[PDB]
RNA sequence: CUGAUAACUUACAGGACGCUUUGGCUUCAUUGCUUUUCAGGUGAACUGCCGAGUAGGUAG
């Protein structure tokens, strides 16, 4: 069982994946897009439970579009910040636990890191579910792309990062997970009534595969100290 | 009526239908009824034969009992095409003697436009000919 | 409820005429007018932004106390033509 | 359940004036393409009449 979500054209995303890197959005944001799609189907079919996912990126285009904030209370605008935005077009393949077209469309989450995520109506035909990996990757259109595996080789430093960047220019650092500063406790106000901790961004290098499967499929691992969206092989 | 052939050769089967139309016209001495083929295509005469102005003759009744039968434009015989064969060129010179025969010469280049001969024979003699029929 | 619309326009301009896309907002440390853009096929192309488009659908507010022209819907609904605030909290 | 939730960057504009690239020039000697080769379906759509007829008509 494999489910195919093709052509998720996102208009205005954050290129700020970290307080450090500007480029493709943090892989935790791609995980939030998948897990909110997992959580919307559980209203109707409550046993769905996505295990992993695979990302096929076309067409980044990172730009310095601005962001006009609204007026705040003595009424003026707040302080201004340079804004980096990007326009990701990608096909998402998810490994389902085990569905109508009307259920798959209305359960799509409508944001991917602050950006309007949409599928065209003429691409609603290509939301079919497949049982093998070969038939799913032959099914999707927009053939040129990358498949986004993690680069696992000894980057303990920015000089270790930039040494990998100058060898292959398209190597695309981003935010991969979160690193806790303190163990989660009970706070008087936390977003939706859970334990709150204070974390920091983890930067990893992101490869690309011509296309074996465990290098591609990303999933969220939970450790006591930190949380990272890893591929299944690593 | 139109007789449509459904079993083959449309050449040597439409020529048999005209021989029955031939022998009918000397029993009764009538020349009114004519013949035409709606499907007169280039490849073949066709599978359709119609008479305008025969089905009570012994040929059409016995052929009806088997599985195969059903029971503006002008179709005329061109006997100038019978003269274009080299046996007919020698028939033409024998009349003109009855005189240098070496003064004659062949055409060496002739073009013929869609002659559609149906093969038949004579019963008065034992002799064969063709039905070179055009539009 | 979902309700997708796909809108497509067809503008017949004069010969060789101007188009006016949206333009960027950046901090200052020579180019005085920089357009917002995407990549369509293999080329750059002017766009008219997603927040700019949503502000045009939401120009509804003609119920402020001296209403002539409809304003963009928001808190203490501001006018950016004349730098004022209709629906100021003193009202 | 996404460094979450919300987000209009706008207005105006004349790059212009002037301009000699030129002089000179040897591509040239030699040369064997050869040997051998079945296009066949022609039993047949004939024999008379008319006409001054290599024209043109018709009989079985």
């Amino acid at each position: 069982s494999f489910l195919v979500l093709p052509n998720i054209r996102v208009c205005g995303a954050t290129a700020l994946s970290s307080p450090v890197t500007v480029g493709i959005p943090s892989l935790t944001a791609f995980f939030g897009f998948v897990h909110a799609f997992e959580r919307n189907i559980n209203r109707t079919t409550s046993s769905f439970r996505v295990e992993s996912f695979a990302i096929c990126v076309h067409q980044l285009h990172v730009e310095k579009r601005g962001l006009t904030a609204e007026f705040v209370e003595t009424i003026s605008a707040p302080a201004t910040r340079d804004d980096w935005q990007c326009d990701v077009v990608f096909s998402l393949i998810l490994n389902t636990n085990f569905i109508d077209q009307d259920t798959l469309v209305t359960s799509l989450p409508k944001r991917l890191a602050r950006g309007s995520a949409k599928i065209a109506i003429d691409d609603f035909k290509h939301i079919n579910s497949f049982s093998t990996l070969e038939t799913a990757i032959e099914s999707l259109p927009i053939e040129a792309g990358r498949w986004l595996s993690l680069y696992a080789q000894s980057n303990n430093n920015l000089s270790d990062l930039l040494a990998a960047m100058t060898e292959d220019h398209q190597l695309m650092a981003s935010c991969v997970g979160y690193h806790l500063l303190e163990e989660p406790k009970d706070k008087p106000n936390s977003l939706r009534g859970y334990k709150h901790a204070i974390a920091e961004c983890i930067i990893g290098l992101i490869n690309s595969i011509t296309f074996d499967p465990n290098t591609i499929f990303w999933s969220l691992k939970n450790y006591q100290n930190y949380l990272v969206v890893q591929p299944r092989s690593i | 009526k139109t007789i449509t052939f459904l079993p083959c050769n449309n050449e040597s089967l439409a020529a048999k239908c005209l021989r029955v139309l031939h022998g009918f016209n000397y029993q009764y001495e009538t020349r009114n009824i004519g013949v035409s083929f709606p499907l007169w295509c280039d490849a073949t005469v066709g599978k359709k034969i119609s008479f305008v102005s025969l089905l009570k003759q012994h040929y059409f009744v016995q052929m009806e009992q088997l599985q195969y039968f059903h029971i503006y434009v002008s179709f005329r015989r061109c006997q100038s095409i019978d003269k274009l064969t080299a046996a007919g060129l020698a028939r033409k010179i024998r009349r003109l003697e009855k005189f240098d025969p070496s003064s004659f010469a062949q055409k060496e280049h002739t073009a013929i436009a869609h002659y559609h001969s149906l093969g038949e024979s004579s019963k008065q003699t034992n002799r064969n000919f063709r039905l070179n029929i055009r539009m | 409820g979902l309700a997708i619309f796909e809108v497509r326009a067809t503008l017949h301009l004069p010969t060789n005429a101007m188009v006016r896309p949206s333009q960027v907002f950046t901090e200052k440390e020579q180019n005085s007018r920089v357009f917002q853009s995407t990549t369509i096929d293999g080329e750059r192309s002017p766009i008219l932004g997603a927040f700019k488009t949503g502000a045009a659908i939401a120009t509804i507010d003609d119920w402020y106390p001296e209403a002539t022209e409809p304003l963009r819907v928001g808190r203490f609904g501001v006018h950016r033509e004349d730098v004022t605030c209709y629906r100021h909290p003193s009202t």
